[PDB]
């Protein structure tokens, strides 16, 4: 509030209700702290499935069951790629795992844009389709199947240009 | 002609007294009536002492074991929630002796014409036909049961409600059909018994067709 | 430094906003409360309810500090002089009364 | 043949809102989303009303008279209507969010709770001709403090009951003299106030609350006013009134809470006639029928709706619609069922003849993503993500079987061979098109050799081969039959997304993603001809976009393709806001529907007005009936139909052949000319007449002399009237003639007879070996009991 | 299975009326919470990773109604069984 002096932050050294969340908004670019910690709240969930689950008796064909469920399920999301283990689960299922497999990011590895700014600028101007139908909204997690067949939509100035400087332009498709 | 000048045509009731014809309403009052009850078995909803008296294996009394020497309670139970419900409902409105049901019947069989109890049978709500039809008597005359073989009858004569006639007839079996076999051979059901399967035995020629039409619209269509 | 947030549900609580904790969560067994006006002499809570009564609260103890019948059916505003001697209540039964607090 | 209306909604059977009872106690209104259901009872139907409104129906109310009825959305945007024509009379706009509406119990006029205003206007005249501004006010008060929470009239007209938030309930009169008389508040009072009746003599007023206390008010003495005569309480744990309805005429109080509880109580004497729980989601809206009988009970978190008959303790109906969206699309082989898959694994039967809910299927896990039949009145099979096909009778309505892969693979589409015998589902994470057989049940094998994932797959039902297409831009064409397992690969120019088959078994049509129809012929495996479709959709505009409607291909093509039954149309639909009815052989379109006009559904603006609801048609068919076809869209199941009639579609007229000389003509007794002249005109009243008056003995030389360009015509006519006719023989003396004098034509030409054909089976089977299955069952019965000896 | 070193608290009165008077009702449940909680996980991943919209499943005594019923609500168990099985 005014960066108040010594004696009376000792009186009051508690009186501010005025950064991990930060920290990933510059290093991923994440789109807001209620993004970020709905990430976080996703992945306490799963932690407490694992509790529970644990404490369910191991020798029980549900349990069991619902264990491989829940992995496979979650193999399917792509957060994770190895399947034989439960300390993965518990460990590496993480902010970052769910960000990177945010869809500009995707765009970036895949190498779609240059930039999380360039990338997220691109799903806002409506560039970007996977599978048949295009994306909007940049908080999308692409599934592992969908994000192998992620692609730009047809007939967009950005595709054109691609395909003029490789001198591969064929305007029977109206590329 | 008027049908014309408006463009719009109703359909007869009933083309010719040798043609059959149905109830003019759904095609479901058919399968509701036959399969009533088990709709109601099936749309039912879904739902100390201070002195013990434990027995020799469940305290440690195997001594009494090697010696070894409630549903009458829940009846008695089933017994007193009826008279709960019983005394709960306490409407003392007068109403009249003889169901109207009943009674039409009566005069029906008085005048020997059951127009009106056809008429008010086939208004009836599917519920109701059933709870009256369950709920005719079974005396040593048997006089309702053969007033209403006699309605019936005549309604088959009438060409008209064709299902509904039948399937009426085939509750009544279904509820009164243990008395019916058993005082069989009585000679007044007997004379009823044997007019309605003479209408019966008229009318089978709707098999014949509908077998017939099947059998052939198969035959073209897929050889 | 304190919030008050009387509401609906028929509850009140205080919640300290310099340090942001709540401080205090007092439930009303008389229900929505209609009016609500703070005594600045004393910083007490006036609540006034659908009985007609106006009920004085703090966020110490977890019963109305005082009561008071002021008018029949329900309070619809209630203010209170800058000494907190005068208060003056309101209510549906197009009544209005001048207390001495 | 080209034109469709909407006739009716299946799914959803409530929305959100008043439910309302009828003056006869008939009929049940409903409000759907945007639109009106209609339930006749006694009938045993449905229907629903044509107009839309522009946001979700808030309230509705019919006229006592039964004529007039007015719809308000959530912006006072209100539309009044007419019945007994079913049109929209005029359309106004009360400028607060209403609450509730009421029509006075003389019909002069209806009273509106908007906000903390009471708004009483007349009603307009409907014997008037159409006027221009109809609508006036009668009076406006502002008594309140808090919303107008609920209303209600008195018996005689002349009183208005009005319950506020505010805690508080008003009588306001309707004239300046009894204004005077009682003009009186009601106070003293806890939680909320959710109901006040007068009672049937006036003297007495209750008031129920919304903690559960009901109050008895009535004019007595301690120059005396209102005392509360007696308290009573409900006693729920925590759940709380929400909705109230009182039949005074018989004294019943029908209380609906939060909890899904709801009860009925006899109220003088306050006693508990009964008490059930609907479900776990708060009961949303109670009526009753007038005379007492009926209760009509909507939660709204479900779309669930019950007509239950207390006197009786009958279920009149039961019915609750599909929860997320109806994802696809079935029809029944006859085409008297129809089965759809939501978004939840939820698999409905439907009867379309009365429009409800036969059956529901939930043994799948994950959303059913694919449902389709046999070329059989048996069997059914559904596809879903959980990983399985599952194989369902509908005779006795249990799984046969539950086939699936290896690795638990989630299944996009699904295919049935004719014989019922194998069956072909194609996947998105393996692109192979796994293959299981129905009475062994262990997958037979994965016909492989596509590459990216399995789009959709057919049979074609003579040759019995399977066309299967990809996001490969390809088709692939297999057959799977006798020593060969043989494969024909063609290429489409892009990622072909839906495909159908002719019924005769010829041709494919598939719609890729450039939006174009191709056709192709199967045996020579070449393009007979595509079909553009790129400018006659209309796309929807996003509130979140940031570019236009027109220059976005955000459903610029058609996931979903069907052919018609002649195989000369083509109905199309996909995530845009339109389904397109093309016809093949002529490469254009006869019509274009646009599926809702609803602004809170995303894609509905083309220009707005200066993560949510879209608008899209997931899967449609035609009918197998070939007069309606259905379209799956994340609104529920429309259902658009021809049985109207209302069109002047003659045939080869010449000058002479005038309705006029059709009644001369049978009057002077050549019924085979009146016949054929009926049919010339081709209209239904004088085809009715005509066919039910020329005579049994002369029938069968008619049925011989009829020519066999009117063959079909003539057999279609007879089997969409022998459904809801009652005349059984005569249909059946007809169709033997018919059968009798011209076999061997139809023989050489089923497929021009198939829909002819399809149509008088479905009447014999379904309501003819009904009637004589009965009367076998009572001739044996008869005979039995009789013949036997007696007991004893 | 594992005894109780703890004092026990009811009498013997009181386990006497027990022994007068599904495996374990805490494991039915602790699975049931742990379905719910499930399902509102598989909510949270679908919206997050679908494209269209998906709606909260769903919201988590007395006689009650079953609206949903996998039969015609008119065909009786005695006909829905056949004859190889009975």
């Amino acid at each position: 509030v005014r960066k108040l002096k010594h004696h009376e932050q000792k009186l009051l050294k508690k009186v501010d209700f005025l950064h991990r969340d930060t920290q990933v908004m510059r290093t991923y670019h994440i789109q807001n702290r209620e993004d970020y910690h709905k990430y976080n709240r996703i992945c306490g969930d799963i932690r407490r499935l694992a509790n529970k689950l644990s404490l369910l008796p191991p020798t029980d064909p549900f349990r069991r069951k619902h264990e491989q469920l829940l992995l496979d399920k979650l193999y399917a999301m792509g957060v994770l790629t190895t399947k034989s283990k439960i300390s993965d689960l518990e460990n590496k299922v993480t902010v970052s795992a769910i960000c990177r497999r945010r869809l500009p990011v995707i765009m970036h590895r895949l190498k779609m844009a240059e930039t999380i700014q360039d990338a997220v600028k691109f799903i806002e101007q409506g560039h970007v389709r996977v599978g048949p139908n295009l994306i909007n909204d940049p908080a999308y997690l692409v599934t592992r199947n969908m994000e192998d067949y992620v692609t730009w939509v047809d007939n967009s100035k950005i595709k054109k240009t691609l395909l003029r400087y490789r001198n591969q332009i064929d305007d029977f498709d109206f590329s | 002609l008027n049908d014309i000048d408006f463009n719009t045509y109703t359909s007869l009731e009933q083309i010719d007294k040798e043609l059959l014809t149905l109830s003019i309403g759904p095609r479901s009052k058919m399968n509701t009536l036959l399969h009533l009850d088990v709709i109601r078995k099936r749309s039912k909803p879904k739902e100390l002492p201070f002195f013990l008296q434990l027995s020799g294996e469940k305290v440690g009394d195997e001594a009494s074991v090697r010696e070894g020497i409630h549903r009458r309670d829940q009846e008695a139970q089933k017994k007193l929630d009826a008279e709960e419900q019983m005394n709960k409902f306490k409407v003392t409105g007068r109403l009249g002796f003889e169901s109207h049901f009943t009674k039409q019947l009566r005069e029906g069989s008085q005048s020997k014409d059951y127009s009106s109890l056809l008429a008010t049978l086939i208004n009836f709500s599917p519920a109701a036909v059933d709870l009256e039809i369950r709920s005719l008597n079974s005396f040593e005359p048997f006089d309702e049961i053969v007033w209403f073989i006699d309605a019936l009858t005549q309604g088959l004569k009438s060409n008209k409600n064709f299902e509904l006639y039948e399937t009426f007839m085939s509750l009544l079996f279904k509820a009164h059909g243990d008395v019916i076999h058993a005082n069989n051979k009585n000679q007044d059901i007997a004379s009823a018994l044997q007019n309605w399967e003479d209408v019966h035995k008229k009318e089978d020629r709707l098999d014949d067709l509908v077998k017939f039409c099947m059998g052939v619209a198969a035959f073209v269509t897929t050889a | 430094y304190l919030l008050v947030t009387a509401g609906e549900t028929g509850w009140l609580k205080y919640h300290d906003v310099s340090t942001g904790q709540l401080v205090s969560e007092l439930r009303t067994k008389a229900g929505p409360t209609m009016a609500m006006a703070q005594n600045p002499w004393n910083a007490v809570m006036h609540l006034g309810h659908s009985n007609g009564t106006v009920s004085l609260w703090s966020p110490s103890m977890p019963e109305p500090l005082v009561k008071l019948l002021s008018a029949r059916g329900p309070v619809n505003s209630i203010a209170i002089d800058r000494s907190g001697y005068y208060m003056a209540t309101t209510g549906a039964d197009r009544s209005m009364k001048i207390w001495d607090i | 043949k080209s034109d469709f209306k909407f006739s009716n909604l299946l799914g959803t059977v409530y929305r959100q809102g008043n439910i309302t009872f009828s003056d006869d106690g008939k009929q049940l209104l409903s409000p759907v989303g945007n639109r009106v259901s209609v339930f006749d009872l006694i009938n045993n139907k449905s229907f629903t009303f044509e107009y839309e409104h522009r946001k979700n129906i808030a309230a509705i109310d019919l006229n006592k008279q039964g004529t007039l009825l007015i719809s308000i959305d959530e912006d006072g945007r209100a539309i009044l209507v007419n019945f007994k024509a079913r049109n929209v009379l005029h359309h106004f706009n009360f400028k607060e969010k209403c609450s509730a509406v009421k029509f006075s119990p003389d019909g002069r006029l209806f009273a509106l709770a908007s906000g903390r205003f009471l708004q009483i206007w007349k009603t307009p005249d409907v014997n008037k001709d159409r006027q221009f501004a109809p609508f006036v006010r009668h009076r406006v008060h502002a008594g309140h403090f808090q919303d107008i929470t609920s209303l209600t009239w008195s018996q005689d007209s002349r009183f208005i009951l009005t319950t506020s938030k505010d805690l508080s309930a008003k009588i306001w009169s309707v004239d300046s003299e009894e204004k005077n008389l009682a003009a009186t508040t009601f106070n003293g009072h806890r939680d909320y106030v959710m109901g006040a009746f007068f009672s049937h003599d006036q003297e007495k007023i209750y008031t129920v609350s919304k903690d559960g206390a009901v109050f008895v008010w009535e004019f007595t003495k301690r120059k005396y006013s209102w005392r509360i005569t007696k308290k009573h309480f409900f006693y729920a744990n925590q759940a709380k009134v929400k909705c109230v309805t009182f039949h005074p005429a018989t004294r019943l109080l029908a209380v609906g809470f939060t909890s899904g509880e709801f009860r009925l109580y006899d109220l003088p004497d306050f006693t508990l006639i009964q008490q059930l729980s609907m479900g776990q989601n708060p009961v949303n809206t109670v009526s009753v029928n007038q005379t007492g009988e009926w209760l009509a009970f909507g939660s709204s978190k479900l779309g669930q709706l019950l007509v239950y008959e207390w006197q009786s303790e009958s279920y009149i109906l039961k019915q609750q619609g599909h929860f997320d969206s109806t994802n696809s699309l079935a029809y029944s082989p006859d085409g008297s069922r129809v089965v759809t898959a939501s978004e939840d694994g939820k698999i409905k039967v439907w009867d379309i003849t009365s429009g409800f809910c036969l059956a529901t299927f939930e043994e799948h896990t994950s959303s059913v993503t694919a449902v389709q039949f046999a070329k059989r009145g048996q069997v059914m099979f559904s596809s879903s993500l959980d990983g399985t096909v599952r194989a369902w009778d509908l005779i006795r309505y249990r799984n046969f079987r539950t086939f699936t892969g290896t690795e638990r693979i989630q299944f996009n589409c699904l295919a049935v061979d004719p014989s019922g015998e194998v069956v072909c589902a194609g996947s998105l994470d393996n692109f192979d098109i796994h293959v299981w057989s129905v009475q062994t049940g262990q997958l037979l094998d994965a016909l492989s050799g596509h590459e990216g994932p399995v789009s959709c797959l057919s049979f074609s039902q003579e040759n019995s081969v399977l066309a299967s297409a990809s996001w490969d831009k390809t088709i692939r064409i297999w057959s799977i039959f006798g020593r060969s397992q043989q494969v024909e690969p063609i290429e489409v120019y892009s990622d072909v997304l839906a495909l159908s088959m002719r019924p005769d078994g010829k041709e494919v049509a598939v719609s890729t993603l450039k939006g174009q129809i191709s056709i192709f012929n199967i045996e020579d495996a070449k393009q007979v001809g595509n079909i553009d479709c790129r400018k006659d959709i209309i796309s929807g505009r996003f509130n979140q976009d940031r570019f236009t409607a027109k220059n976005s291909e955000r459903s610029k093509f058609f996931t979903t393709i069907h052919y018609s039954f002649d195989g000369m149309a083509i109905v199309a639909g996909g995530n845009n806001n339109s389904i397109c009815l093309y016809d093949v052989p002529n490469e254009v379109l006869l019509k274009r529907f646009i599926v809702s006009r609803n602004m809170a559904l995303n894609g509905t603006l083309e220009f707005l007005n200066s993560m949510r609801p879209e608008v899209r048609v997931t899967s449609v068919q035609f009918s197998p009936t070939a007069n309606a076809f259905a379209a799956a869209s994340t609104e529920g199941l429309l259902i658009y139909s021809t049985n109207d009639t209302i069109l002047f579609d003659p045939f080869d007229l010449d000058v002479d052949v005038t309705p006029h000389s059709t009644v001369e003509a049978l009057r002077e007794k050549q019924f085979l000319n009146a016949l054929v002249m009926a049919f010339r005109l081709n209209e239904e009243y004088l085809i009715n007449k005509v066919y039910e008056a020329i005579p049994i003995k002369e029938i069968p030389l008619v049925a011989s002399n009829i020519p066999a360009i009117y063959l079909p015509r003539i057999l279609k006519f007879i089997g969409d009237f022998a459904i809801e006719s009652q005349h059984i023989e005569f249909n059946l003396i007809w169709i033997k003639a018919l059968l009798s004098a011209s076999g061997g034509y139809i023989n050489e030409h089923k497929y021009l007879f198939s829909t002819a054909m399809r149509s008088i089976q479905r009447f014999i089977v379904r309501v003819a070996k009904e009637v004589v299955n009965t009367t076998t069952d009572n001739k044996y019965t008869y005979r039995f009991l009789v013949s036997t000896d007696g007991s004893m | 299975f594992e005894l109780s070193d703890v004092k026990s608290s009811k009498s013997l009165a009181e386990i006497y009326e027990d022994d007068y008077t599904a495996l374990s009702e805490e494991l039915q449940k602790a699975h049931s919470e742990i379905s719910e909680l499930y399902a509102n996980l598989v909510y949270k991943l679908d919206v997050l990773s679908s494209v269209h919209f998906v709606p909260k499943p769903a919201s988590t005594e007395t006689p009650t109604i079953s609206m949903e019923d996998a039969q015609p609500l008119y065909m009786s168990n005695a006909s829905s069984l056949a004859p190889q099985e009975i």
